This record gives structure tokens, sequence and C-alpha cells, in this order.
């Protein structure tokens, strides 16, 4: 079945966006009750989507930019590396980088 | 047998033909109340020329028998649409079907 | 309960009698005082003048004609002659009665408005 | 058969994929037999938000009401953008009562928002076709179109035949409401979902009637009551805009219809004592000319020539110029001021000795008279004023005789009127005397004021000798439950009153009262006493705009409250409330509104609009309460809408127990009071209903060892319930219930049910349909019952059973073999609940027996499509007894929909606008016909357990490129419902 895939693509990386910069102010409240439930699905549907190809080269600096600010530019930081994240955050992250 | 209802007039002036596209924004609906397809909030303006038989046979002679941009009900039968099980999962058996079908534009 | 029958309203030209009943039925009690409002037709409700218990002819602003205006004590029925017939004199004549005296009113609002206002007949008059 | 449970979802996602291997024809089965049905699988679409907006124009019929029988009123449309959000916009214009509508954001029942039209208290009209009981029921018109821009939509209401008609454009709509029931004042109400903006034409001053009303119909505002200015405003709201942020609002009280009746105490019942000359010529020769007293000189000087006729209206006559017999109509006036009094309970006082001893007869030398000389006539009798007590006494003087007056006049006919017309019968002032205006009681009440000052001066100084929605309980999350630190949440009191205001734990029972048992520890700031299990004097009671500061801290096991930054000490002397308090599962923010009470519940968001937490917290080590949540705390108020749920096993009274496998007694689920004849016995009038219902058929067609063939071609159903001995059969009433049925009544019988005859129009007038629905289809079993069996000693044990058949939607009633004259006829795709509303009288109660009888097949093949021709009875775990609990926990919508309400013009009217459109996802549980919040379930893990694994069955079963089944997924879920479900954060 057919579902908008560009709109999926923005919607993946807004998501991700506003999820690294909640991660960032660390919250009491994260999305889902906890930061797992926070990350793993938003990082599992990005790692499809990229090992699908949707994203575009943009969008892939958007993501390379997010995971590391300062390994990954193009020229706070809030490197999603740099975080500390639960052992399953871990294996999805170690997903997009395989 | 389908079944016109006029929810809300529009043109009643300009009707398809057979061999003319028709893009409905549709919402599909049981007979106890259950949709089965939004393709409103699918965000799809579906698009089907009439008289090709690519569609349920009620609901297009109910889409070609409506005018561009008249909000009706179409009230098609378990014969004419669906009558065993079509799309298995979405529709019951021998169930009648609601279509909620205005033509945004008749090209 | 104290319904008022007023009773009459025959066409009669300017200069004809007119003598009226209207039968006061009900209780003794807000009987006193009471008076024909004729509600003249579009044009609010002048008062006759105000007999009181006793026949106490009190003039009103509607007493431009003859106005014989005298209640029965026993039968409870005002008669009203209108021998003396005007343009002025046409209007549904509602009599009420009321227990409050005339000009004279201890009370206030609630017993100032505590009448029994029965319906009138419509006196057309030329 | 056995009910919702996560074990057999997870035995049908084991059936379809076996090591990574997926098997397709598992795969299809599952599909085709599970998905199509959707009466097993609780379902998720995506709905709108209905705020509804009345203009608090209650009228109503009651027997001696002051209010006028008949009302008509207009809304017309100035936009509509349809379709906004991929839904229809909910546009309803109609009445509806005070007492039952409570159109509740989110939540509801049916598969949506409810608005006017959505119960049966409420009756609305789309412009298609009319709405009550949440059905639509299409109606003639020549537009034949919903309310469309430029469109006005005129609605009049007749109580005295009760029939509510709508008119399009000035094309009357053929059909009309009728029969339907008056308890309650009707008000005119709209929904308007979102994206759209209408005006309220109520005539008069308040808009224009662009159509003329109906002969008889009097405009609607013509009704606004004499102390209140007409406006706007929600039906009931739980939450309210203020300036310092969201204001939590307690239930309101609305006036009934009783309160426009004015029965008033009767005074002439009561003879009076021997001394009735004695005080009534004293108090009758003063009040003879206080008029005098302050119209001589001042208004128009008296001529004698004349008798107050002719611009005399003061007269200084001592001798009673005017009749003798209308003159002692005032002393049996001042004897019947002492009947009054006698009727209040006024005795004869001679405290102070007589008055004239003191008399000071002012008589000012700008006031004098012609006739009889000039003298002060009244008795001014020096001064004397007016006892407390007696400014009570005197306001309840006034209160009797303005009643007295005002039920005579609505014996006369006459009605209440914003503006008055004495042609009509219709005045601004027979309302009831609380219902008055103050400048109104005032001129009524001041010469009784006076009359009874002069009575103190005498010396007569005589004196005159739960519904579970009057408190709104707002608590957390029980996801934000603490268990270690120190919290501190302020709780602003807005309106002064019974707001008690603490922390919580998470097993807070719904209607029990906040504090009142221990699993709370509030603070009542009306009375000002601390409450845990029981009541104790504590701190001091508050005032306007005072914060009380709540903080908890865990380490020391204390609470403490303060108030405007300064702590509250017990009568002891000590700083903190509660003391040595175990943590246990956990603390949260709560506070219980009472009627008619505002408080802004300030949690610590943000310390700059934590006002006083510098001064009482931030110094002591108290952290704010979710300091860092980045989004807003969610919260959960008392519903107080009465929702029928499961009997709880540790129910202290009320027991529900099996017994099936009897050669003769049928499977069945009998009730006992447990603790009956004991000193905590409830006499309750308990509403018992099976969880499962009988749904009718989709299309009414024509259609000793039993019959087979018969028993085959069966479509009648029998159920039977047996009172017990002892049980009176007058507190009984046997038959079935909708699923919208909320009703709590402790004193319901047969005439407090529900119902409205939708009675179709044609263009001659006939009728056409004239269908009856009705909100609970039952019988009473005093009717069955003979009239003078007193004791039930006799063991009679009758059975009622209910024969309903599906095939033509009818149901009758029978009693021992004698059938009954009630009989029902009910329209197709209904769902009907076995239901017993049973006031208790013995031990033994009542017990449904689940059997079936002569060719007549049992419920369970009527409930239970695996059992479709199975005739033997039979009861597996999910059919089973369910008590209308009155309050259960509600959460609050993270958003509502914010509606702009003003005035257009002068001639335009009021008008209602909303533009932005608020989606929420809904939980429908199909069986039951009622749509929850998606995030609603983050509190009941047994809906969510099973709701995730419905989804790990979808994701299971159009796993490994199963096409075919997820094209037929994407119809159970939809694209929209996807994308809101991943951005939804909550």
């Amino acid at each position: 079945p057919a579902i908008p895939l560009e709109a999926l693509r923005d919607k993946a990386l807004r998501m991700l966006g506003e999820a690294v910069r909640d991660g960032g102010q660390h919250a009491r409240d994260p999305v889902g009750g906890s930061v797992e439930f926070q990350f793993v699905p938003v990082l599992k549907l990005v790692s499809t989507l990229l090992v699908m190809g949707i994203f575009g080269d943009e969008d892939v600096k958007q993501i390379l930019k997010m995971i590391e600010p300062e390994v990954f530019t193009e020229e706070l930081e809030e490197g999603l590396l740099q975080m500390k994240l639960p052992e399953s955050v871990k294996l999805q992250m170690c997903n997009l980088l395989e | 047998g389908v079944e016109i209802e006029t929810i809300s007039p529009g043109d009643g002036r300009t009707f398809p033909k057979k061999g003319q596209t028709c893009v409905v924004h549709y919402t599909g609906m049981l007979q106890n109340g259950k949709k089965f397809d939004s393709s409103r909030d699918r965000n799809k303006p579906f698009k089907f020329r009439i008289g090709k038989q690519e569609v349920i046979k009620g609901f297009e002679e109910g889409a070609a028998q409506m005018s561009l941009g008249q909000r009706a009900k179409l009230t098609c039968t378990p014969d004419v649409a669906y009558g065993a099980t079509g799309h298995p999962g979405v529709i019951p058996p021998n169930a009648t079907l609601i279509f909620d079908v205005e033509l945004l534009n008749l090209e | 309960q104290v319904q008022l029958q007023e009773s009459g309203g025959g066409l009669m030209q300017a200069g004809g009698s007119l003598r009226l009943s209207c039968t006061a039925s009900g209780s003794i009690f807000s009987i006193n005082s009471m008076g024909w409002y004729r509600q003249a037709p579009g044009k609010q409700r002048e008062l006759v003048a105000t007999i009181t218990s006793g026949n106490s002819i009190n003039y009103a602003d509607s007493v431009k004609g003859r106005f014989t205006i005298s209640r029965d004590n026993a039968k409870n029925t005002v008669y009203l002659q209108m021998n003396s017939l005007k343009p002025e004199d046409t209007a549904v004549y509602y009599c009420n009665a009321d227990r409050v005296p005339n000009g004279y009113n201890p009370w206030g609002t609630p017993n100032d408005e505590y009448d029994y206002w029965g319906q009138g007949t419509q006196v057309t008059v030329s | 058969k056995h009910g919702r449970n996560h074990k057999v979802l997870d035995v049908l996602c084991s059936l379809c994929v076996c090591n990574g291997v997926a098997v397709r024809s598992n795969q299809d089965l599952i599909t085709e037999n599970l998905l199509p049905g959707r009466e097993l699988l609780l379902q998720t679409n995506l709905i709108n938000y209905v705020t509804s907006i009345r203009p608090n124009i209650f009228v109503g019929r009651a027997e001696g009401s002051t209010q006028y029988g008949k009302w008509y009123f207009e809304v017309m449309v100035d936009e509509v953008v349809p379709f906004l959000t991929a839904q229809a916009t909910h546009l309803r214009v109609g009445w509806a009562l005070t007492e039952g509508y409570s159109p509740y954001p989110g939540g509801g029942e049916g598969w949506g928002g409810n608005g006017v039209g959505d119960d049966l208290y409420s009756y609305g009209f789309d412009g298609l076709h009319l709405w009550t009981g949440h059905v639509a029921r299409p109606v003639t018109s020549p537009g034949q179109h919903l309310l469309a821009p430029e469109d006005v939509v005129s609605c009049c209401l007749d109580l005295s035949v009760p029939s509510i008609s709508f008119r399009i454009n000035g094309c009357p709509v053929q059909g009309v409401f009728e029969a339907f029931n008056l308890d309650g004042l009707f008000f005119p109400v709209v929904s308007f979902s979102a994206g759209v903006k209408v005006r309220f034409l109520l005539g008069g001053r308040h808009g224009e009637f662009k159509f003329l009303p109906p002969p008889g119909y009097a405009p609607c505002h013509e009704a606004v009551l004499p102390r209140e200015r007409l406006r706007l405003e929600p039906i009931k709201e739980y939450r309210r805009e203020g300036p310092r942020g969201p204001h939590l609002v307690g239930p309101s009280r609305c006036l009934s219809h009783t309160d426009f009746v004015p029965c008033p105490v009767d005074t002439v019942q009561i003879v009076l004592p021997p001394h009735l000359e004695r005080i009534r010529e004293k108090l009758a020769e003063n009040i003879h000319e206080l008029w005098a007293l302050t119209r001589i000189e001042q208004g128009w000087t008296y001529g004698p020539v004349r008798d107050d006729n002719k611009r005399l209206h003061p007269c200084l006559v001592n001798f009673h110029s005017l009749p003798e017999p209308e003159r002692n109509y005032n002393l049996q006036m001042s004897g019947e001021t002492l009947k009054t009094l006698l009727a209040l309970g006024c005795h004869v006082g001679m405290a102070d000795e007589k008055a004239e001893d003191n008399l000071k007869k002012t008589k000012l030398p700008k006031t004098y008279m012609m006739s009889n000389g000039y003298k002060p006539a009244p008795l001014d009798l020096s001064h004397v004023r007016l006892t407390p007590a007696q400014t009570t006494l005197v306001d309840r003087l006034a209160e009797n005789g303005h009643n007295v007056w005002a039920r005579d006049r609505v014996a006369q006919g006459w009605s209440y009127s914003a503006v008055q017309d004495i042609p009509a019968r219709r005045n601004p002032r027979l309302v009831p005397y609380r219902l008055l205006d103050e400048a109104t009681k005032r001129s009524n009440r001041d010469s009784l004021c006076q009359a009874v000052r002069t009575l103190l001066g005498y010396g007569y100084n005589i004196e005159p000798p739960s519904r579970w929605d009057r408190v709104r309980i707002f608590r957390a999350e029980k996801s934000y439950t603490v268990q270690s630190g120190r919290w501190y949440f302020e709780f602003e009191a807005v309106t002064t009153g019974e707001m008690r205001v603490g922390w919580a734990r998470p097993e807070l029972r719904p209607d029990v009262e906040l504090g009142a048992d221990e699993l709370a520890y509030v603070f009542n700031g009306h009375r000002g006493q601390r409450w845990h299990l029981g009541s104790e004097p504590f701190g001091r009671p508050w005032q306007s705009g005072d914060v009380v500061g709540c903080m908890i801290d865990l380490t020391e096991n204390t609470i403490i409250f303060t108030l405007n930054g300064e702590v509250l000490m017990s009568d002891s002397g000590s700083e903190t409330a509660f003391r040595e308090i175990e943590i246990g599962d956990g603390f949260l923010p709560v506070c219980s509104l009472g009627p008619g009470q505002v408080g802004h519940l300030n949690l610590g968001q943000d310390v700059s609009s934590l006002r006083f937490f510098a001064i009482c917290g931030l110094q002591e080590g108290f952290e704010p309460f979710a300091i860092n949540m980045q989004r807003p705390v969610t919260t959960w108020f008392s519903k107080s809408l009465p929702q029928f749920e499961p009997v709880p096993p540790e129910h202290p009274h009320y027991e529900v127990a099996r017994m099936d496998g009897t050669v003769d007694t049928p499977p069945c689920l009998r009730l006992a009071h447990r603790t009956w004849g004991s000193q905590n016995s409830l006499v309750e009038m308990l509403f018992l209903r099976l969880s499962l219902p009988v749904q009718f058929h989709q299309h009414f067609r024509c259609t000793n060892r039993d019959d087979p063939e018969i028993i085959l071609n069966t479509t009648t159903y029998y159920y039977s319930v047996r009172v017990f001995a002892g049980q009176e059969p007058s507190c009984v009433w046997v038959g079935w219930v909708t699923p919208d049925y909320h009703q709590h009544d402790m004193n319901f019988d047969l005439s407090k049910v529900r119902a409205v005859t939708v009675t179709m129009g044609d263009e001659q007038g006939n009728v056409h349909s004239s269908l009856k629905c009705s909100n609970c289809y039952m019988v009473w079993g005093g009717d069955f019952v003979s009239p003078g069996q007193q004791g039930r000693i006799s063991h009679t044990d009758l059975v009622i059973g209910c024969l309903v058949d599906l095939a033509t939607g009818l149901m009758t009633f029978t009693a021992n073999g004698k059938e009954s004259n009630t009989f029902f006829q009910v329209e197709p795709n209904t769902k009907l609940f076995p239901a017993v509303f049973v006031l208790p009288t013995h031990q033994n109660v009542i017990q449904f027996e689940l059997g079936k009888q002569k060719n007549i097949m049992p419920l369970s093949a009527a409930m239970f499509l695996s059992e479709r021709k199975n005739p033997a009875p039979q009861c597996p775990p999910r059919l089973e007894v369910q008590m209308l609990m009155p309050v259960s926990w509600s959460r609050m919508p993270n958003h509502f929909l914010q509606v702009e309400t003003r005035r257009a013009g002068e001639r335009l009217g009021w008008a209602v606008q909303c533009q932005d459109p608020l989606t929420m996802m809904a939980l429908h549980i199909p069986e039951e016909n009622r749509c929850m919040d998606i995030l609603e379930l983050s509190e009941r893990l047994d809906l969510q357990r099973f709701h995730s694994h419905t989804l790990r069955l979808y994701r299971a079963v159009c796993a490994l490129g199963n096409n075919r089944v997820a094209h037929a997924l994407c119809s159970h879920v939809d694209q929209a419902q996807l994308l809101h479900a991943l951005e939804d954060a909550h």
C-alpha cells in the first residue's frame, strides 16, 4: 500500500529532530513514558526509510549532522551519539551506522 | 440497486460521460456505521473515468448519476458491489455499502 | 378566581344608549375600587371612574361622556350607562377588580398588582 | 465467548509466523474470520471535537410554573467550511434539557463526539435529518441540504403539547419530535465543532427575527432572568480559560422546573389568637398613613373636593374620609399580616412598653393639609431599628406575600416576560421571590420593614422557631506518581467555597469524597480543616485569590500547606499538617471543587508563574512539581456520568453467583445482598445489566420435546429473571436497555424513562412514520404481581420472561406463563442488554436465568455467533452482571476548542465562531457502543495490553510481504490514523 513517501520522510526528519532536542533538554516526561519508547520507534522508522533510499542527499546531510554535528558537517550541538542512550536505542543507531 | 441521496446540492448542470474522469473524495461506510475506505483522510482524489468498469458498477453509476460538486449518499447493494467479501477483511459478506461521494472536478 | 364577565359591546352610533354589565363573579376579596380599563383598539386601557364597595364614584381619565357607573351590591354586576357615545369611547372595555382602595394603598407593588383582572368585551362605538 | 484476553491474541499471532516463515493459509483465515466482524477487536478512528454553546434561556413546563408554554428562536449561519479535516463538520441546532445534556469534550457514546441530538435529552437538526438518541431520522424539507452559510434555521418548542418544530428558510420541516419528557428546563443549543460561524437570532434586542414567529410563540429573548444579563456559555465546563491560566471549574447549579412553581406558606388556614384586635389596631393606625407622611406636600397636594383622583394622590384624614367598608379592609389587612406572622411562628411579645409613650408625632413645617386640619396621622413612634434575625424574617414575609400573589397570578394565567405585555397576561415580576431582582425585592419589602420595626418597637421580637455531582475531583495522571523527594504545587482559590486541595494516592476512588478515606490528604479551605480518614480543624479559612502551597516531603514523610507564603499551623501549633506518612504507591496533586467553585491548579511548570514559591518552598528545599516537564501535566476529572461497569467481586454489599448445569434450572447469575439486615445495609436502587447485547437484524423482514425444525427456524429468544422469596415485585423492573442508558435515579420508575416519538411529516400535514425511541424498554414487576399481595411469604418466586424477536424487532413480556399486554417494537440495528433495576428488600434479591422456552432458542445463541445454532443454554465467563457505577474517571483533553462568542450587533445578535480544528483518536468498544480517548488507555492497562497485542497481531498477520493482508489492514488502520499516532506525544 502507498503512503506519501516525501511527506513521511519530512515528518520523520522533523520528528527525529524534535526527539533529539527533547533528549538534549532531558525532560522528566519523555514521549511514550521513557527515552527508549521516545527514540527507538523514530530511529527504526528512519533506518527503514534510509535503507529504502527514500531520503535525499540533503536529508542524508541532515541525519549525519543529527548523529554528529562535529564529525559530520559541511561547513547546543546535542549529538545523538553524545547523549547517553539505552541498549535498544544503541542497537537501532548501530543499524543506522551500519 | 444504488440509492441516491442528495446530502448537499451541487451544480445540477454538468454530469459525467462514459469516458470522463471524475476525481472523487468519498467516505466508504458500512450499513452498521463502520467506515472501510476514507479517501479523504488518505488525501486521495481518486481518479476514475466512467463506463470502463474499473469501479464497482453501483458506485460508478451513482457517480455518473450525481453532478459535479453535489455531495450525495450512495447506498450500493451487495449484488451491485462486492457480492462475496470484496477485499476480504475490508468488507463483510453481503453488506450494503454507503458512500459519501462528491465530484471535485469533472475532467 | 374572581373573573369579571363584562358583557355588551353592540355597535351603536354616537349618542346611542349603551348600558353594559360587568358581572364580577368570584370571591368577595379583591372587589372594591374596581374600574373599567377600556383598552382602546391599538391604544391602551383608559380607566373609567373607580367605584369602591358602596358606589364611591371617583372620576378618572376617561370620564369624557355620560359614564353612569353603579355596582349592584348583591348581584355584583357593574352597570355602566353609555348613552352619550363618542368617537373616543370605542374600546374593549376591561373591568378589573382589586382589593387596594382608590388612592389609598398601605401595601406596595405586590398588592398594587394583586387584582383579579378579568376579560372585558369589545364595545365598538361610533 | 470467554472474553477479551491477550493470550488468545498471542495464540493467533503464533498461528501466522513460524520460525521466520509465513503461513499464508493461517494469515488469510485469521484475517477473514476476525477483521470483517469488527465486534471483537478494538477500533480506532480519528474524530473531531464537538463544543456546544447555549443562550442560557431556560424555559419549562410544570404544575403552576410561571414560564410560558411556547417559545421560538432562530440561528443563522454566516460561514461554514465543510469537511475541514476530512470529517463531517458537526453543525446541529435545537433544544436540550438542562438535566441530562452533558456534552463533555472528548469521549462520548457512538463513533464520535456528542452534540445536540446524540442523547435522549437533546433534540437537534442537521438541516437534512433530525437527531435524537444518537440516530439520524431523515426528514423532508424543500432545501434538502445541511445548514450552509447564509441560511436561517427557525426552531420553536411547544410545552403544552410537547413538540419541537424546525423550519429552514421559512419552509416548514416535515417531521417533529413529540411526547418527550418535560422534566427539566429546555434551552436552545448549537453544536458547531470547528470551522463554523453562526449567530443566535433571539428576537427583540438580541438579534432580529428574519422570519416572523408562528402565532402564540413568544420570542426566546423574553425569558432571560431578571437578575441575570443575557450571555452565551458552554453547557457545562470543567476548565475555563483565565488570566493566570486554565481555571478548573466545578459543577454548576441550574434552575429546576420546581423552582419556577410558587407554592407559598398558607396563612388563612390558621386561626388568630384572642389578641387579634390589640396588635391589629396599633399596627394598622401607622400603616394607614405612612404613604401620606411621604407624599403630602411632596407629591400632589390633596383636595377634599375630590377623592385622590385628580392629582391628589396623598390624603390626610384620621377620620377615614373614604367609605368605612372600604377603609376597614386595612384593619382586616393588618389582621392578615398577623395571620402570616402566625404562619411563620411569631408570637405576641410585649417586650417593650407602648410606643405611644415615646410617640413623636412628626409633622414637618412643609407638610400640612386643609381637611381635618394639619396633623401627623401616621404613628412615627420615635425611632426603632431592626434586628438581623428580623431582617431575614421580614425578607421571608415579603417572600411569602409575593409567592401568594405569584400563585394567584399563575391561576389567573399570567406568565413571565422580559418586556411587559399586560393585554397578553405577561409581566416581568411574577418570577419566584429568589428569582426577583434586588430592586424589586427591596421595593416589595420596604413597607413591611417599617411595619416590622414598628412591631419590634411594640415588643414582638419573636424568632420563627448523594447526587455524586456536587464535587469534581481533578487529579494528576497515575503516570506522575511521585515516591521520593520534595514537591510543591500551588492552588489558587478564585472563588471562595468548598474546594479541597492536597495529595492523593493513585487508587483514589472517583465518587468517594476527597479526603474522607485514607487515600487522600487534603485541606478544606472554606472552613479550615485538614482531611485524611476523617476531619480535624487546621489552619484558617482562606479568601479570594489566596494560594495554598501544598508541599510534600517524603524524605521526612510529611505534608505542609501554606496560605499566601505563611505556614498554616495546626491547632496544636505544629507546622506540618500530616505526620508519619508512608510512601506506599505514590502521591499525586489533587483538588475537589464544590458547586460554583473556581480554582487555578498551578503546578510548577514554570517558577515564574509559581508565585510565593521563593516565599515558601524554594528556600525549604521543595522542587516544584513538573519543573522540567516539557508537555503540560495531564489531569483526570470525575466525569459524574453513570457508566455500567462490572460488579467487583470484593464489593462490601453486593455479590453475584453463577449456578449452572442443573437438570431443571438453566445457567443463571443470581444477586445476593451479603450484609442485609445489618448495621451497613444499602437499599439503594441497584441497576444491573448483562455485559453482552443481543443485536437486532439489519432488515426487519416479516419472518414436550421442542421441534428441531422450528428451533433452526427460530428468530425469538427467551430470558427470565426470577425474583427471590421475600423480595417485593414492586421494587423490581425487568427488561432491556440501550447501550446509552445513563440514569442513576435513586427512586427510578417507569415514568422516568426517556421516550421521544419522532412523528414524520408529510406535505399535507398528516403523519408519516410516528416512530418511538426509548432509553430502556422495561416493565414493572408490580404490574405483574396482583395488588394486595403482602409480605411475599408465599414463596411464589415469580419469573419474568422477555420473549424478544429479532426478525421483527418485537419483544413481549410474560410472568409465570401469563402473557402481559406490555409489548415493544424497536428499530433495526438496535443493541439491547438484559437488565433489571431492583431495590433490594431481601437477602436474596433476583436471579438472571439465561434459559430457553418451547421452540425458542436461548440468549447464548443470540449474543454469541459461535453458538448461533446451539439450542443448549450456556453462560461463558464474558456474560457477567454489571452495576451502574455513578462516577468514573475521565481524562482531561490536552487542548480544547477556542470558541469566540460576542454580540455582533444590536440587530445581528450574538455570534459564535470557531476556526481551530482539533482532532482526537477514539478507542471504540464495539459491543458497548462507546468511544474513549486513545490516550485514556495510559491508565486502563488491561485495554492497553489488549490493544497492544491487537496491533502486534495486525503486524504479524501482515508480516513477510502479505500485500493483500496489508491492503485489508489499511481499512482498519488508516494513513491519517497512523500519521496522527506517529505525531502524538502523549
